[PDB]
């Protein structure tokens, strides 16, 4: 923001602004499950279908 | 004439296959004592009425 306006005291003063920043790094995520193939092959019921 | 060992050792000769399948024992001797039943299944259940 610009500095607030003030009454001139006799000699004007140079002021400065304040700028900042913010950084965020990506993160890597994982989720996995292992199942024996014979169970899927022997899945006539269909229990593992909604996996 | 006057051929070096490499040329003589080199495969001027043909390669046959009569060696293979000579000791191929005939399988399926178990059919005389066993019957083949398809499963298509994790397990099989056999139950007969008396």
């Amino acid at each position: 923001q610009f500095p607030k306006l003030r009454e001139w005291i006799g000699q004007r003063v140079i002021k400065d602004m304040a700028a900042q920043g913010y950084q965020i790094t990506n993160k890597l995520f994982e989720s996995t499950v292992g199942v024996k193939r014979t169970d899927i092959e022997d899945d006539n019921l269909g229990v593992y279908g909604p996996l | 004439a006057i051929i070096t060992p490499a040329l003589i050792s080199a495969l001027k000769t043909s390669f046959q296959k009569h060696f293979q399948d000579a000791l191929a024992t005939a399988p399926s001797t178990y059919l005389q004592v066993a019957t083949v039943i398809p499963s298509t299944t994790a397990s099989n259940t056999y139950g007969w009425l008396g």
